[PDB]
DNA sequence: AAAAAAAAA
């Protein structure tokens, strides 16, 4: 029983040591520049396991949530070999070095998923319509008695494989009559983590025909955490695996959910500069360019004819303009505002996909299917605890970018009328239920 | 002290706090109206590059004419936060040139209870500076990035230099 | 030269160049003993060994000359007795188990090395990859120790006992700088 | 074991070296003394320690408390309580009293570098370890006492016996938990009566404080954390208070690693046990050469004129407006009478203009310029919930009434924007608040009156585009003339075309944007800035540092810096409440006579209640310049004031 | 009063970042004399004052403190100038010597900005002035070995050349090259290091 | 109990 995992930890160890394409050992540098700064992770990349040997790339894809524990255990153990002096024999703060993931096979889209999918390594694509709020899980549990009263730890990991998972308490004493389970948690010198819950909504333009999109719920922990914003296209690497819901129609019923191992995004959280320094060099002579101006002008939605005041109007609003404070507190807009008031047939409504499609953060609403609620803050309660609290709208969703508002001449006279503090100060107050809240929204 | 040093020059032009020990008729005009003269015990924020010769220079009870009031960057909160923890300070906020000026201000005056807080907060953070230096990538999260924007002026050559150096070592190493 | 700040320390070009201005033990596959031709009659290295050369026979070569005879098939570089697996272990226990003292090794380490295992492939005894680990290994052992000796950092003076070239020449910079900016202000403080 | 002796000795050392602390106590013993017997406030057994000192003393114990406070912090405690009982000498105690065993609980004040967070910032790892948090406070619970030690007595036996219960909050360190079963019986089946009078109970309360909605991540909203106090503190601020808290951050519950969990997604609880709450008010005392100051200031001419100028400096124009303003800030007393009942004090503005006329950029700046002050958007509010809401308490299980917008302002201003286009229905509800300013709920069994003396100030648009000034001017404006009757100045701004005007704006505007922060360059923009770097803070007349005001020099006429005119406001609001005198009033009378019967075309009629308007600006301006009688001069200007409000220069 | 002198120096160290990011001699800025002439003329008046001043002093009814405060300020405002714009006029100096040292003394018109009209007259005629200075020093004992060469030491003998720009067939020692585009040698590395340097050449 | 969307008057 332990020697299979021993052997299996040997070899992930062996791999990590050994691979080395040319004359440099990548994964090891990659572990002293990741402990040198504080980020205890590794990436490791499939094309590379599946080239250094297939078994073990078959026992990963074969039972993954049982072989994952032992490789970022083998991952901790040569992190501690490479860095820490035995010194003939302290701190020895380093926690279970978190894995992640990267690979290249095909995607599967979320209705595709079926029965035949549990406990598999699939990736996919998706949007990300909210992010939950961040909880802790314990990982190294002090555990204490009553009647005998001695000590005890407890240790466990994040993967389950299955609903329970779990060791509750152990059944007796460790070996005078005591009880079943006569033990506590001290609270103290415990070790935590954090955890975050989020959802996923299809892709719009693969919904099948005359269907709604379909969503679904994702776990992540640790360094995987506090990456994403709603709002944002993700490629997402996780196990499809289900978990029983003993409070919740039906018999033997079982809700799916996806566990996060790796997250791609396009925007990579960029908007502190964290660009690489080839891009900061290409960026510069971009801007060195004499006639920057005329070619991002063309570059404005090239199969549009004809129009040129337009693109360069839409070229100034999209880069903005500058924020500035005063002594006395007094701020200062720094966005510019485009109407366009013409006759139908002038490709109206095709610029503003594009300008949609080109900023970093954009929304695309009509103002006939909108509401003046709707837009800035909605006030709901829980069904549960039956407590107000604040939900924001689509002027809040895009916050730091542009909206795209067509038809602005359809939307009512009641829901106009709110727009114009949240555009002449940027700042949105509410007094609802006892809730005085004054929200930001630049846009 | 290098008269052809940008940085030096730079440093030389940052306003102290200071007050007109001495009472001279005809002076404020370049602040206020001319004709009307400046009395005493009048506070003023002077360039370091006057107010140092004109609180050293007399003039005449050989007293100078101004006399430079205890800048607030060199406070007691200011040294307890650096005490604290200096490492994770965000010593940028506080000033720009702030080595420099601690050098021209303990040349001045000499303290020894400066010179030893100082000392012990830059060896602190040189080695965060070398283990930034040595990791080179094989792109970033935030703490690197927010530590890097806490640096001094004068840090940022240090880390430059062994930056490049490393970096130059790692290529000339895999090739 | 100048080139900005490049007046101040050696490049590792430069380094290469000074080490590899070095002897070592050839075993020639060719004979140009003299007639009992062409003199080398160098100005920088005996010519000698060159002249009075035999196939088959040990002598001792500048390192470049070394290597352009291997660029022709008139060389068989003599692989140095520390590039070896036998020595390199008993090397690494010795790191190990000493915590304190930087282990004994030419100030050539990882130049040789570097070039060896560049240009002389074929003619070592033991596989190359394992060298290389080993070589790797060391090399982590020595970048650990040195992180921790620099934690501290005196205003009056430091030693260093058994630092290579390299290894010098990478964190001459950062030292330098530290020091001579503590130095400035301990004597500023007086 | 040995440990807790040696921390306990170890303190006891630190507590002999710094002979502040020992003052400190002695003199809240002494007080306490003399509260005793002698012909209502009692000082709590709390003292504040400034960790800077305890760090340069010892940074070992420096470091235990600043990290794992729950085996450090109780030695302190246990030391302190000891040198307070060595120290203390009572030869004839009480007999209930004496038993009440106050541990003298701790406070803390000085740096914390890296534990100084945000609500979004607590994470993983700041677990078990000390923090300071800012925040505003959100809502709190209901103060419910809670037992601590129970007393108890047997005839039979005679002697009183005393069981101690401890639960999870109560105490930094786990320990076998306790249920609240009262002995009632003894070993020997003797029986047990609870003796109340004698047993410690400890009142209790829960609040929540949320991060400052300014400082928050793009298109994120805000989230907050949960705060529990007990003892002393226990009922300070309220909803709708800027905070700073420090306490340790610590979880509690099993969360589900026992049998009652359904999932397997099971996240554990978080709770802040708060040690001292400061406020922040993003100090408020004045000092001798303050006051030295304010009374050179004022015994001045014109400082009126100039505190008025002071006002908004990057504003142009509108200096009536300004004036009206200071008149606003700091209004007129309220009267009370045994047969008059209630007489309204202060002053409401109501502006009218058409748009880009600088009304919102004024509104803003009084909210930051006010001691305390409420925004409130025409749009976004109801006036069912702007008043009081129904919630049900989580955990008493029942219904309590929520503070609403306006009365969290009781005793501020109130600003509402796009006024004119706020819902009709809500309107009345507003005009309630103008009739009696007192609130009434009567809804889902509750009956009560709420307070709020607040002042309103609005700008609101004209029905059309732009103002007709050949119109009437009930027809410009949307609103009814019952609330209309109630503001005391109405206001009409038009943006008149005149090229001198005009190119004197643009260069205002042109000289207002070119500006550079201190000490910062141009070529980058404005990056967010950490906390203070002390988390709890706290030679003189001889330089008038920030005394006269004049940052930079622009203008002949002198200025004054909103620190000094705030502390001015402070000042003039509580130590003078000035009477009004007959010179004044034979002013009042024979100008409004004249007003009245002037005979002429006006923006408003006039009624009897302009005369209270008249007397309580005659009120404000006699406060303005600190005299407890009212002079003629203040009537003259409040006419003059009036008729430019209502006449037009 | 000299405020607006640290608005050069403060422009004048972005330039060292151009030549510190950069790590190449390259597009030197064009010139700031506007501002330079405009601090000239204030400290004319500057001295205007001063003398007038002593004039005073001179004449009797001016008091001795206030003339000497005034001249000591008046000289520490020249002195914070003249320090000014000899920073600048420093780094300007030891740059152009910077890349006037590598490119053989000849300025290579013939390439690098093109018609160097961002240089004042003055550093011009300097310049002209040191790669005469260049080739006069190598003109002397040292007429054997080029000291513009390059300065990477020799580490092969035979490189890898390919052709970057055409040309016809330039002559070499024993031998000829033919530069037809888009070509490549197998040549010793010391016989087209000029080439190289010039811009011929390609892939080392 | 309080906010928000829909069809008919
Ligand atoms: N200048 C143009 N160049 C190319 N295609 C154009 C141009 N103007 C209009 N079109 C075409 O007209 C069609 C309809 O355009 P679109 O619906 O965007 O017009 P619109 O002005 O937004 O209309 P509406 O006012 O009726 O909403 C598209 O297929 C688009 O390609
Ligand atoms: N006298 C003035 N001084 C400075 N800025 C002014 C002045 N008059 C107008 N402005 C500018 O006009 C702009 C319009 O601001 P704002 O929307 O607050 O004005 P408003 O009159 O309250 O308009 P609205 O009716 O739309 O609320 C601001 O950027 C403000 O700076
Ligand atoms: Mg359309
Ligand atoms: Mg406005
Ligand atoms: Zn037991």
């Amino acid at each position: 029983n332990d020697d299979d995992n021993t052997e299996i930890i040997k070899s992930f160890k062996n791999f990590i040591l050994e691979f080395r394409l040319d004359s440099q050992f990548i994964y090891r540098d990659q572990l002293r520049n990741n402990i040198l700064v504080k980020n205890y992770s590794l990436t490791v990349n499939m094309e590379h396991l599946i080239g250094y040997n297939e078994d073990i790339y078959k026992k990963l894809s074969d039972e993954p949530s049982d072989i994952i524990p032992l490789f970022e255990t083998a991952i901790t153990q040569v992190a501690k070999r490479i860095s820490i002096l035995s010194r003939a024999q302290l701190l020895n703060s380093l926690p279970t070095f978190q894995l992640i993931l990267n690979s290249n096979a095909n995607q599967i889209p979320l209705r595709d998923l079926d029965s035949e999918h549990v406990s598999k390594i699939v990736r996919l694509s998706g949007i990300i319509i909210s992010t939950s709020v961040l909880s802790s899980r314990a990982t190294y549990l002090s555990i204490m008695c009553r009647n005998c009263r001695h000590t005890t730890s407890i240790t466990i990991n994040n993967f389950n494989s299955i609903t329970g998972n779990t060791v509750s308490l152990p059944r007796s004493c460790l070996s005078k009559n005591c009880g079943p389970d006569p033990y506590i948690i001290i609270h103290e010198s415990s070790k935590f983590i954090d955890q975050q819950f989020l959802k996923l909504q299809e892709i719009p333009e693969l919904v099948p025909v005359g269907e709604m999109p379909r969503n679904l719920t994702m776990t992540c922990d640790r360094y995987l955490t506090n990456k994403v914003i709603p709002g944002t296209r993700v490629t997402i690497v996780g196990i499809y695996s289900i978990y029983n819901s003993k409070n919740g129609s039906g018999v033997a019923i079982r809700t799916p959910y996806i566990k996060i191992l790796g997250i791609q995004s396009d925007v990579e959280t960029s908007s502190v500069t964290m660009f690489t320094e080839e891009e900061e060099e290409e960026f510069l002579q971009l801007s060195r360019n004499p006639k920057l101006y005329e070619i991002l002008t063309n570059s404005i939605a090239p199969s549009i004819f004809g129009n040129e005041d337009i693109k360069k109007a839409i070229v100034c609003l999209l880069m903005g303009g500058s924020k500035k404070i005063l002594p006395d507190g007094m701020r200062l807009r720094g966005d510019i505002n485009v109407l366009l008031l013409g006759d139908p047939g002038t490709a109206k409504s095709q610029l503003l996909k594009f300008v949609e499609k080109v900023s970093p953060i954009a929304v695309y609403t009509s103002g006939k299917g909108s509401s003046a609620a709707g837009l800035t803050a909605s006030v709901q309660r829980d069904p549960m605890t039956r407590e107000f609290y604040l939900e924001g709208g689509a002027m809040v969703l895009a916050d730091g970018g542009v909206v795209c508002i067509d038809e602005f001449d359809k939307m009512r006279d009641e829901d106009r009328v709110a727009i114009h503090e949240a555009m002449e100060q940027q700042t949105i107050s509410i007094a609802k239920a006892g809730i005085t809240t004054v929200l930001n929204s630049r846009t | 002290m290098g008269y052809y040093d940008i940085d030096d020059v730079l440093a030389d032009g940052t306003e102290f706090p200071c007050k007109f020990q001495y009472d001279i008729p005809g002076l404020g005009y370049l602040e206020n109206n001319p004709g009307r003269p400046i009395t005493k015990n009048t506070k003023l924020s002077l360039p370091l590059w006057l107010a140092r010769i004109l609180a050293i220079v007399g003039g005449d009870e050989p007293v100078p004419f101004v006399e430079l009031l205890p800048p607030d960057m060199f406070s007691t909160k200011v040294m307890n936060a650096i005490k604290t923890d200096p490492v994770a300070l965000d010593l940028h906020s506080i000033n720009s040139h702030f080595f420099s000026l601690a050098i021209k201000w303990i040349m001045l005056f000499s303290e020894k209870e400066l010179a030893n807080v100082v000392s012990e907060l830059l060896l602190q953070r040189a080695q965060e500076l070398n283990h930034h230096a040595s990791s080179l990538s094989i792109n970033t999260n935030i703490a690197t990035s927010t530590f890097l924007l806490k640096l001094e002026e004068m840090e940022k050559e240090i880390y430059k230099k062994s930056h490049e150096s490393y970096k130059d070592t790692k290529r000339w190493m895999f090739k | 030269s100048l080139p900005a700040h490049l007046q101040q320390t050696f490049s590792p070009e430069e380094i290469q160049f000074i080490v590899e201005n070095e002897p070592i033990k050839i075993f020639p596959r060719i004979t140009t003993r003299q007639k009992i031709h062409t003199r080398w009659q160098l100005i920088t290295t005996d010519d000698k060994a060159l002249n009075n050369m035999v196939a088959m026979r040990s002598t001792e070569v500048v390192l470049w000359i070394a290597l352009l005879l291997k660029q022709q098939s008139k060389c068989s570089i003599v692989a140095p007795q520390w590039l070896t697996t036998k020595e390199l272990d008993r090397k690494i226990q010795y790191e190990k188990t000493h915590p304190d003292r930087f282990s004994e090794l030419p100030w050539n380490w990882l130049v040789l090395a570097r070039i060896l295992f560049n240009k002389a492939k074929d003619d070592f005894h033991d596989p190359i990859h394992e060298l290389r680990g080993k070589i790797q290994d060391l090399r982590e052992i020595r970048q650990i120790k040195v992180l921790k000796g620099l934690k501290y950092l005196n205003e009056s003076h430091l030693q260093l006992d058994n630092l290579s070239l390299l290894e010098i020449n990478e964190l001459r910079p950062f030292i330098t700088e530290i020091m001579d900016k503590l130095r400035e202000i301990h004597t500023a403080s007086l | 074991d040995a440990v807790f002796g040696d921390r306990v000795r170890r303190f006891q050392e630190f507590l002999d070296t710094f002979t502040s602390y020992r003052d400190s106590v002695r003199s809240i013993q002494v007080y306490n003394s003399n509260n005793a017997a002698n012909y209502l406030n009692i000082l709590p057994h709390r003292i504040i320690i400034s960790l800077d000192d305890l760090r340069e003393f010892d940074r070992s114990f420096w470091s235990g408390i600043l990290v794992e406070p729950a085996y450090f912090i109780p030695p302190a405690e246990k030391a302190l309580t000891d040198l307070a009982d060595s120290m203390d000498d009572v030869p004839h105690p009480n007999a209930s009293a004496v038993s009440s065993r106050h541990p003298w609980k701790l406070s803390f004040k000085g740096s914390f570098g890296a534990h100084a967070l945000s609500p979004r910032t607590l994470t993983a790892q700041h677990l078990n370890k000390l923090v300071s948090v800012e925040g505003i406070v959100t809502k709190t619970s209901l103060v419910r006492p809670k037992l601590i030690r129970s007393v108890h007595y047997a005839a039979k036996t005679g002697r009183f016996h005393y069981r101690d219960y401890t639960d999870a909050t109560t105490t930094l360190t786990t320990r076998i938990p306790t249920p609240a079963i009262y002995p009632t019986e003894d070993t020997e089946g003797n029986k047990l009566t609870t003796e109340y009078g004698y047993s410690t109970f400890i009142d209790h309360q829960r609040i929540t404080v949320q991060e400052m909605p300014e400082m928050a991540p793009a298109g994120q909203l805000p989230r907050s954390i949960d705060v529990i106090l007990d003892d002393d503190l226990v009922d300070k601020t309220k909803p709708g208070d800027r905070v700073n808290v420090v306490g340790v951050f610590k979880s509690l519950g099993a969360g589900g690693m026992n049998q009652s969990n359904s999932n397997t997604l099971i996240g554990f609880k978080t709770l802040i046990l708060g040690n001292t709450v400061y406020p922040l008010h993003a100090r408020q005392m004045l000092t001798d050469f303050d006051i030295r100051n304010i009374n050179k200031l004022s015994k001045k001419k014109d400082i009126f004129d100039i505190l008025s100028q002071s006002l908004a400096p990057s504003i142009y124009g509108h200096d009536h407006i300004k004036k009206a303003i200071l008149l606003m800030l700091m209004g007129g007393v309220e009267k009370n009478l045994e047969n008059g009942s209630h007489l309204r004090g202060d002053i409401n503005i109501l502006m009218v203009g058409d748009p880009s006329t600088a009304k919102s950029q004024l509104l803003r700046f009084v909210l930051n310029t006010a001691s305390l002050a409420i925004a409130t958007t025409g749009r976004g509010s109801s006036g069912v919930g702007l008043t009081a809401a129904v919630t049900t308490d989580r955990e008493t299980g029942e219904r309590r009434l929520e503070a609403g917008a306006m009365v969290l302002a009781d005793r501020g201003v109130v600003c509402i924007d796009e006024f004119d286009k706020m819902t009709d229905v809500d309107r009345v509800a507003i005009h309630e608040v103008m009739e009696q300013q007192t609130v009434t709920i009567a809804k889902a069994g509750i009956h009560t009156t709420l307070n709020a003396r607040c002042s309103v100030i609005a700008a609101a648009n004209p029905v059309f585009g732009q103002y007709d000034v050949n119109r009437d001017p009930h027809q410009n404006i949307a609103l009814p003339d019952s609330l209309l009757s109630r503001f005391d100045l109405l206001f009409v701004v038009t943006d008149d075309i005149n090229e001198i005007r005009d190119r004197s704006i643009s260069e205002h505007v042109l000289r207002t944007h070119r500006y550079l922060p201190p000490g910062y360059l141009e070529g980058e923009p404005v990056r967010e800035r950490l906390n203070l770097s002390l988390a709890v803070g706290e030679q003189a007349g001889a330089k008038l540092a920030k005394n006269k005001g004049n940052y930079n020099g622009t203008e002949i006429p002198k200025l004054v810096t909103i620190p000094f005119l705030r502390k001015y406001v402070q000042y003039a609001k509580e130590r003078v409440i000035p009477q009004l005198t007959q010179e004044a009033i034979n002013v009042i009378v024979k100008n409004y006579t004249d007003l009245r019967n002037d005979d002429n075309t006006k923006k408003s009629p006039i009624t009897a209640r302009t005369l209270e308007t008249l007397i309580r600006l005659a009120t404000a301006h006699a406060k303005v310049r600190l005299s407890k009688t009212v002079n003629k001069v203040d009537a003259k200007v409040a006419a003059n004031l009036l008729r430019f409000a209502l006449l037009g220069e | 009063y000299g405020d607006l002198g640290n608005k050069l120096v403060l422009e004048a160290k972005r330039t060292k970042q151009l030549y510190a990011r950069s790590n190449q001699d390259v597009n030197l800025p064009m010139y700031h004399e506007d501002i330079i002439r405009n601090i000239l003329k204030e400290v004319s008046n500057l001295r205007k004052n001063t003398e007038y001043l002593k004039e005073q002093q001179q004449l009797g009814m001016l008091d001795d403190k206030v003339a000497k405060c005034q001249y000591f300020v008046t000289l520490l405002c020249m002195e914070r100038n003249k320090r000014c714009l000899l920073a600048y006029q420093r780094l300007r100096t030891d740059i152009l010597d910077s890349m006037a040292w590598n490119n053989n003394g000849l300025d290579l018109m013939s390439s690098s900005q093109q018609d160097t009209n961002n240089l004042s007259h003055q550093e011009q005629e300097y310049l002209k002035e040191y790669c005469d200075l260049i080739t006069d020093l190598k003109s002397g004992d040292l007429v054997d070995i080029d000291l513009s060469g390059s300065l990477v030491p020799p580490s092969d003998v035979f490189i890898d050349v390919r052709v970057l720009k055409d040309a016809g067939e330039i002559q070499t020692e024993y031998g000829v090259f033919n530069l037809i585009k888009d070509s490549q040698f197998f040549v010793r590395q010391s016989d087209v290091e000029r080439l190289i340097q010039q811009g011929y050449l390609q892939k080392i």
